[PDB]
């Protein structure tokens, strides 16, 4: 835990299609 | 340059703004209920409310009536200015918290 | 018979007036109230006096050796695969006909279904006089939808009217949301005490582990229950304090909340829903005929009528009863009134 | 005014099926009473129909 | 008003007339056809 | 009142925010940050890797609840879509064990797969980048073995259930490299898909997709994300004696105490009280106590079905509400 | 890289593969069951999870 | 009616017309007739249309009207106790409309300490809405359950309860909004009144707005039945047997 | 028939706790309540999805007709 | 029994009254033209639009309704005879028309 995970990865999903 | 998700319904909307009724598909209340909030945290607005007028249809209609000072275009701008500005808020202290822990 | 859907009995949305329900989708979407539909057809291979039998043969194709839309799901014998979809125009049963009981009519079982079905079993076999059975069953997995029926053991049925998301629907401490919402209306005219007594009951049974009873003129007593219900952290009478899902805030009323058996009756609008254009008349009257499975048309009978002329509408008249009835153009003599 | 415009329009429209409203009006009420007697407790009347 | 299904409003029809002010709309209508629901099932031509 | 819900014996007061301009004479509480920046706060009370419990502080209903409903609803997450039946001669429906299998939650993280595009035709709708393709292959026989007549079918037969864990990742394409080090496993390994005897077998592959909670139940990241307000405990006059013992046993173990030498109760910790408003019904500490819940501290819980750690899923929620206010922002107005 | 998708009888007595010939009867060989039962297709069927 | 094309499998109609069907949403099933000719369809909308019959023809009395939820939803609304801010109002003036109706908020009928609008505000409102809206409804009637003043020389609106209902000028100014007021069978009703002043169309736009107001208000409101609401007390136990 | 995988109300996977729940009751004999309690379905909603669960595929199985 | 008799009577008395309609001179006939009612219910008044009890004009609603309509508190009240006055410049033309 305590990790920024998303800051670490760079986000695809969340975006809308 | 998306074209269809907000519109402004013009039967709804007054004479030099102020008082308009704003159509946006694709939203329900999540967004709704957020945007009336922060809409209504404004001096000027004098009214502010959304419906979803059919749950069959993915349509939201936001009202804004305003006084004099601005117009309900204006004040639906500053709503989703003061959102984005309070869930950036909310994101930093949430990010400085996971990282403190 | 039944699920025990976690049901909150409080008004709302306005599509649970007058016994309508509301139904939890993802509560749906997770398997509540799903159902199947398996019908029977039985075909006989029957045997004629100019040693003459019917066959299944069939299973034609196009150019390309590929079958044709109408057998898509066949088979070679001629009796639709087990496993396939079998939608409406296609056939599952390939049964010829002698022309003269050499030459074969075509006489295929169409499956005529307004949704896809599967075919799940073909039992092949022979009956007692000696000639060929085919029974083919097909299997409809149905997903509750608006006008499909349940019911709580108390007569107090009534249609789904309305699938609403389960981030609208009202949540507790927890994060629990009813599956179903009955109206808090339904009570006070019907006096059915005994499904307030169910949901507290059953509240307290899951809490404790245990499986009450509700057995005639016994059964687990109110105030055990209520014990059960405090000592598990609720409110006594089964009212948990509620948040709406559409603001977020607490509901003004606390909410009586609890499990309540569930039953989902065979009254399915899948099965009821008609509509009628045109199609068959009657050969006698020539008009539609009166059965939904042929079609058929709705009758506006005698009381209809009687409201339609206390209407005064004369010409509405004339096109129900006449005209998109019956309308024939005859041929009168004007001498004689034949 | 109002009372005379009202009154005005209160006149029975030429036209007006009213002897199958007057049938409707006298048998839907109807549609509503027991078959059978029923009378309240402690009337203890003839026993009229 | 009565919500219909679109279902039923597929199979249930009306006859409009076409006129000088509804035709750009009734061929609309036609070139959707049967299964698009604002469609048409049948056309009967003036003189057949 | 002021912030506070009541909580009365037959209602619920106080429910509405009241922090607008309009609200009073003082047209005071209008937005601004520096003011929401400097009072909002965050209380993190626990983190695993599939539950999250933490304290919005200072917070609009609003906006919590927004927050609440793009988790249940809007956070994307990945499960099976479309199964294809190779074989099926178990009891269970195939429709039923597809049901199954798309409620079986994938622990593949999502941004991982792009969104799949429904306007490309069925030959080009799936791809590396769109799609994980899952198989099973199972085939029940008897044990070759002899134990005591009529046992637990788990050794009278060989794979007699077949479990999520049975269900392989099958890389397409370049998704061999992309995932080598983060293998597409099931979150729950254990579920329970299917039970078959001698003789039946379950042979199938499903794709995968990318998904949104309010499309299908299937789809939802969380198993439940909720919140609720803190509760609150007001003791307006001393409660001693056995009275003080009785007040104590109106609520859950833990929420009040009795303090050593004075005997009075005092609420040591309202944050485990549940609000059954036990102590409301006696008319003995009628008014010796006021129930209540902070309006804006909301404890939320957020429980994952395990794809993402749970402030994943916040964090994503918040991204998602800005980008929707955002996207609207730059859309322009049309007549 | 893209991608694509991804007359035996059971007798109801004794579960045995059959093959029913032209015009010979509709009875099991290894028992005398006159009940049979057609095996699952070996095509693919595509179910939504849903 | 006007067709509505909806995608689910059922014919759905607004609750304010069950009563004249007599239907009840458990399994009823009702019969859809499309007129073919111009001249049936004319006839249909304009002699049987809904807002040409929202009286019977037997009495005259409304029997197009609030039904249950309704009832109960306006009834909570115009409660006494029913207090609203400026946020709260709004809002509830949208569910009312679509989104789509301009509303002249009156004055707040409470202005210290806080600006604050009673329900029955909002119940005036929905008569109407803003100044352009025609419909100035005056009317006086008995709540279905009235008890009169204490003293037998006051005015009627002196109920003890908010027994009786006062409208001049669109303006609710006294007793709550009940089945007598909204329902069937009574003259005194608010869409009566409105009807016989102003015609069908506004009569059905008022009920259109309490009908969408209602379904919405009552959901975040909050109204449940429970087993405590048929417990007796513990007096009345005791009081009951030996009486 | 089947043990369902999810909660039908908040979602919770509750289909990997059948066979353990099966096995506190049947080895290390627990009551119910507190079988259920110790795989972690605290609400009440998941609590039903395994408590009325009726294993009908167990009978439907001993119809096997592929022996 | 309700079910099993439902519409019955108004069966029965359609067949009895469905021919009857109200005609141009204010007439209620048969059919055959013969006269049932030389006048509806003796009054002429349809019960549909009938606001009292079974009377046209509710007059305590209208009253109000009119004070309300025309209300202006910068305006003179007539003396108790100027109320008269003015009901009998309207009413009275219609009394002596009939
Ligand atoms: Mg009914
Ligand atoms: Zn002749
Ligand atoms: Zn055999
Ligand atoms: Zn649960």
């Amino acid at each position: 835990v305590s990790r920024d995970t998303w800051n670490t990865k760079n986000m695809r999903s969340l975006e809308p299609p | 340059p998306d074209r269809e998700k907000i519109k402004l319904l013009t039967q709804a909307t007054s004479e030099d703004g102020t008082s308009a009724s704003f159509q946006i598909v694709e939203e329900d209340h999540t967004l709704g209920n957020a945007l009336r909030y922060v809409i209504m945290k404004n001096p000027d607005v004098e009214f502010c409310g959304y419906s979803i007028p059919h749950p069959s249809e993915n349509l939201l209609n936001i009202r804004i009536q305003t006084y004099g000072e601005t117009t309900a275009v204006d004040a639906l701008q500053k709503g989703l200015k003061d959102l984005m500005d309070l869930c950036d808020v909310v994101e930093s202290k949430f990010t400085e918290k996971i990282k403190s822990m | 018979a039944g699920q025990n859907a976690t049901v909150a009995v409080m008004s709302y949305s306005g599509y649970d007036i007058e016994d309508a329900l509301v139904l939890n989708k993802s509560s749906i979407d997770r398997g509540f109230g799903r159902c199947e539909t398996r019908r029977k057809t039985t075909t006989v291979l029957k045997r004629y006096a100019n040693h003459t039998q019917d066959i299944i043969g069939g299973m034609r194709v196009d150019e390309n050796g590929d079958p044709i839309w109408q057998h898509q799901s066949l088979g070679p014998d001629g009796l639709g695969e087990v496993g396939m979809k079998v939608q409406s125009g296609q056939i599952y049963i390939n049964k010829s006909v002698p022309t003269n009981s050499t030459q074969y009519r075509e006489a295929p079982v169409i499956y005529r279904g307004p949704e896809p079905s599967h075919i799940d079993q073909v039992m092949m076999s022979v009956s007692d006089n000696d000639q060929a059975l085919i029974k083919v069953l097909l299997r409809q997995n149905r997903r509750p939808e608006l006008g499909d029926k349940f019911s709580s053991r108390h007569g107090q049925k009534g249609v789904c009217g309305i699938i609403v998301k389960q981030e609208d629907m009202p949540f507790n401490d927890q994060g629990i949301v009813p599956d179903i919402i009955m109206n808090p209306h339904g009570f006070p005219s019907r006096m059915t005490v005994g499904k307030m007594i169910e949901l507290i009951s059953g509240k307290a049974g899951v809490l404790n582990g245990t499986l009450e009873y509700g057995t005639c003129f016994g059964g687990s007593k109110l105030e055990d229950m209520s014990k059960i219900l405090v000592d598990q952290g609720f409110n006594y009478s089964g009212k948990d304090m509620l948040y709406s899902g559409i603001t977020g805030e607490c509901l003004q009323a606390y909410i009586f909340f609890g499990p309540i058996y569930y039953q989902k009756l065979k009254h399915m609008v899948l099965d009821k829903m008609h509509a009628r254009a045109r199609g068959p008349r009657a050969v006698l009257t020539r008009q539609p005929t009166e059965g939904r499975s042929r079609d058929g048309g709705l009758r506006l009978g005698e009381m209809e009528r009687d409201c339609v002329i206390a209407y005064g509408a004369s010409q509405l008249l004339l096109e129900r009863l006449m005209i998109s009835s019956d309308a024939f153009e005859v041929d009168v003599c004007d001498k004689c009134g034949l | 005014e109002i009372a005379l415009f009202k009154y005005r329009k209160a006149r029975l429209e030429p036209g007006t099926a009213i002897g199958a409203i007057g049938a409707q009006s006298i048998g839907e009420p109807g549609t509503q009473m027991t078959l059978k007697t029923f009378h309240f407790a402690g009337v203890a009347s003839m026993n009229v129909t | 008003e009565v919500a219909v299904p679109d279902r039923v409003a597929k199979v249930l029809t009306y006859p409009e007339k076409v006129t000088r002010y509804n035709r750009h709309k009734l061929q609309e209508l036609i070139v959707n056809g049967p299964n698009v629901h604002p469609g048409a099932n049948y056309l009967l031509k003036r003189n057949e | 009142m002021s912030n506070i819900v009541g909580i009365e014996y037959n209602r619920v007061t106080n429910t509405t925010s009241t922090d607008f301009p309009g609200f009073s004479k003082d047209a005071e509480n209008e937005w601004n940050v520096e003011k929401f920046k400097k009072d909002f706060e965050v209380n993190i009370s626990s983190l695993d890797a599939r539950e999250a419990n933490f304290d919005l502080i200072n917070i609009d209903t609003s906006i919590a609840n927004a927050f609440r409903r793009i988790m249940i609803s809007e956070v994307p997450s990945v499960a099976a879509e479309y199964v294809y039946f190779f074989n099926n001669t178990s009891v269970i429906q195939d429709e039923v064990l597809a049901h199954r299998i798309g409620l079986v939650p994938l622990k593949v993280d999502p941004d991982m797969l792009t969104w799949v595009d429904s306007n490309l035709p069925d030959d080009e709708k799936f791809t590396d980048e769109n799609t994980i393709v899952l198989s099973l292959n199972v085939k029940c026989t008897r044990n070759p073995d002899a134990p005591k007549g009529s046992t637990d079918p788990k050794e009278l037969y060989n794979n007699a259930h077949v479990y999520a864990r049975d269900l392989k990742f099958e890389p397409q394409g370049r998704q061999s490299t992309t995932f080598a080090d983060c293998p597409v496993v099931p979150a729950d390994p254990d579920i329970l898909l299917a039970k078959l005897r001698p003789g039946q077998e379950i042979s199938l592959k499903a794709h995968c997709i990318l998904g949104i909670g309010g499309d299908h139940a299937k789809f939802s990241p969380v198993s439940t994300a909720s919140y609720r307000l803190l509760p609150q405990i007001n003791i307006l006059q001393p409660i001693k004696g056995e009275s003080a013992r009785r007040f104590q046993k109106c609520f859950p173990p833990g929420v009040i105490g009795i303090d050593e030498g004075s005997d009075e109760a005092y609420v040591k910790d309202a944050r485990k009280d549940t609000v059954s408003r036990e102590v409301l019904r006696y008319e003995e500490f009628a008014d010796k106590v006021k129930l209540g819940r902070v309006r804006n501290h909301f404890i939320f819980n957020v429980e994952s079905a395990g794809a993402m750690t749970p402030e994943e899923i916040f964090f994503k929620s918040v991204r998602i509400l800005k980008n929707k206010a955002e996207y609207l922002k730059n859309c322009p107005i049309t007549q | 890289x893209x991608x694509x998708x991804x007359l035996k009888y059971i007798c109801a007595e004794c579960s045995s593969k059959l093959s029913l010939s032209r015009t010979d009867a509709v009875r099991c060989k290894d028992c005398g069951h006159r009940i049979l039962l057609k095996a699952r297709t070996k095509r693919l069927v595509q179910f939504e999870a849903r | 009616h006007y067709a509505k094309i909806r995608p689910w499998r059922t014919f759905r109609l607004n609750e304010c017309v069950c009563t004249p069907y007599n239907a009840d949403f458990d399994g009823d099933e009702m019969n859809l007739h499309v007129p073919q000719t111009e001249e049936a369809r004319a006839e249909a909308i304009n002699l049987m249309g809904v807002k040409n019959n929202l009286l019977t023809p037997k009495s005259g009395e409304p029997i197009i009207a609030a039904t249950q939820d309704f009832i109960t939803g306006s009834y909570l609304i115009s409660h006494k106790d029913s207090f609203y801010d400026r946020a709260t109002l709004t809002q509830l003036l949208s569910m009312m409309s679509d989104g789509i109706e301009h509303f002249d908020i009156p004055p707040p009928a409470i202005m210290k300490p806080y600006y604050l609008w009673t329900g029955k505000q909002v119940f005036s409102l929905l008569i109407k809405p803003n100044h352009n809206s025609p419909v100035v409804i005056n009317l006086d009637a008995k709540n279905k359950v009235f008890v009169p003043p204490k003293s037998k020389s006051l005015p009627n609106e002196m109920s003890q309860n908010d027994g009786f209902v006062i409208i001049r000028g669109s303006q609710i100014l006294s007793g709550v909004m009940d089945k007598s007021v909204l329902g069937d069978g009574k003259k005194h009703s608010v869409f009566y009144t409105i009807l016989r002043d102003y015609g069908p169309q506004e009569a059905a736009n008022a009920m259109n707005r309490m009908a969408k107001l209602c379904a919405r208000f009552l959901g975040n409101r909050g109204f449940s039945i429970g087993i405590n609401d048929v417990t007796p007390a513990d007096d009345l136990k005791q009081k009951k047997e030996e009486l | 028939m089947i043990v369902p995988v999810r909660c039908f109300s908040c979602g919770k996977v509750v289909g990997d706790k059948w066979e353990s729940y099966l096995n506190l009751l049947q080895e290390d004999e627990l009551d119910e309540g507190t079988a259920l309690s110790r795989l972690g379905l605290k609400r009440y909603c998941c609590r039903r999805m395994i408590l009325t669960h009726v294993d009908l595929i167990e009978k439907f199985l001993r119809y096997n007709p592929l022996e | 029994v309700k079910t099993a008799e439902t519409g019955y009577m108004s069966r029965r008395l359609m067949k009895s009254l469905e021919d009857l309609s109200c005609q141009y001179d204010n007439t209620v006939r048969t059919s055959a033209n013969g006269i049932v009612q030389f006048t509806y219910g003796g009054d002429g008044l349809d019960p549909l639009e009938m606001e009292g009890n079974a009377q046209p004009v509710n007059f305590n609603r209208s009253w109000d309704h009119a004070y309300n309509i025309t209300f202006n508190n910068q305006d003179k009240g007539l003396l108790p005879y100027a109320i008269m006055e003015t009901a009998n410049e309207i009413l009275g033309p219609l009394e002596e028309r009939l």
